[PDB]
């Protein structure tokens, strides 16, 4: 049982007490809680017809919505200054990212075969700015990807690291002024400032990587 | 060349009209609906009862939930963070 694998255990007894464990009024309404993750649900099931809408938005719809939980759960708490949040090494999510591409290619693969290689051409380019545009396009496939991957971790590493830099800068302040008074709160107002900017992004990169992984199953499922 | 009889002709005339059509539905929607909030199973006993009764419920519906949940972690210091990675 590493550090990743009890988390992931905390992950899911905080997901069940949110909705599973209310299950009592027999109506739409009757606890806010169920008025918060159908808010959620409703701006994703939108979403979904807006990127992925026309044929099948809703046959794919809960692996973006899976995601954005677990992103979403993963990010909430993350901000205690003892928070060894998700090992402090954060692989996983590349590793998310690359199992995401690999599975939107071989659906690419199998629904287009040799058609998904005229992907990278889309309207014009012709056979002189072929090869050019096929490069730029097959990298960048790569490209987004692993960027996806290691954005998140990253500045969920950067974010948590900031919370100590800052912090024993705060220690150091509080133990050498003797009388003054503007030493200690402001360093302690920059931790709270920065805490809920650590808060915050965590919301919309879990979103922004809801919307990116709908991007590219878009690009999988429809040729443009 | 007599008296027509269309006066009395409903007994077979109450089918094909829309509202019998409604009249059909709604009444079988009424009988076995319950009538002033019977069976509404208030007592919850199921594992943790007293927490489905304090905030599970949903009357409260607050970050109390998550603020017994984070103060789980403060109370795990030395067992997760210290002691171990």
């Amino acid at each position: 049982l590493t550090t990743f694998s009890l988390y992931t255990i905390i992950v899911l007894l905080v997901i069940t007490s949110l909705y599973t464990l209310t299950n009592n009024n027999n109506k739409i309404i009757g606890s806010r809680w169920l008025i918060s993750q159908e808010a959620i649900y409703d701006t994703i099931m939108n979403m979904t017809k807006g990127q992925i809408g026309g044929k099948n938005w809703g046959l794919y719809f809960p692996m973006i919505f899976t995601l954005f939980m677990f992103i979403f759960i993963a990010n909430l708490i993350s901000m205690i200054p003892y928070s060894f949040a998700l090992s402090a090494h954060l692989v996983f999510i590349i590793s998310l990212s690359i199992v995401i591409w690999l599975g939107n290619t071989i659906l690419g693969l199998y629904k287009h075969g040799w058609v998904f290689f005229s992907l990278f051409v889309p309207a014009g380019t012709p056979l002189p700015l072929v090869p050019l545009l096929v490069i730029i396009e097959t990298l960048s496939y790569f490209a987004r990807a692993i960027s996806l991957g290691l954005r998140l971790g990253s500045n969920i590493l950067a974010g948590h690291l900031l919370m100590v830099i800052l912090a024993g800068l705060t220690f150091n302040f509080m133990l050498i002024n003797l009388f003054t008074l503007v030493f200690g709160f402001v360093p302690l107002a920059m931790i709270l400032a920065i805490m809920m900017l650590e808060f915050a992004i965590g919301i919309i990169q879990g979103y922004v990587w809801a919307i990116l992984t709908a991007s590219y199953l878009k690009d999988a499922v429809y040729l443009h | 060349v007599s008296t027509l009889i269309p006066p009395k002709v409903v007994s077979s005339k109450n089918i094909g009209s829309a509202p019998n059509a409604k009249r059909i539905a709604n009444v079988v929607h009424f009988y076995k609906s319950l009538p002033q909030g019977p069976a509404p199973a208030i007592k919850a006993n199921t594992r943790l009862a007293r927490y489905k009764a304090k905030y599970f419920d949903g009357d409260n519906a607050s970050g109390k939930p998550l603020w017994h949940f984070a103060l789980g972690i403060i109370a795990f210091g030395y067992s997760m963070e210290y002691y171990f990675h």
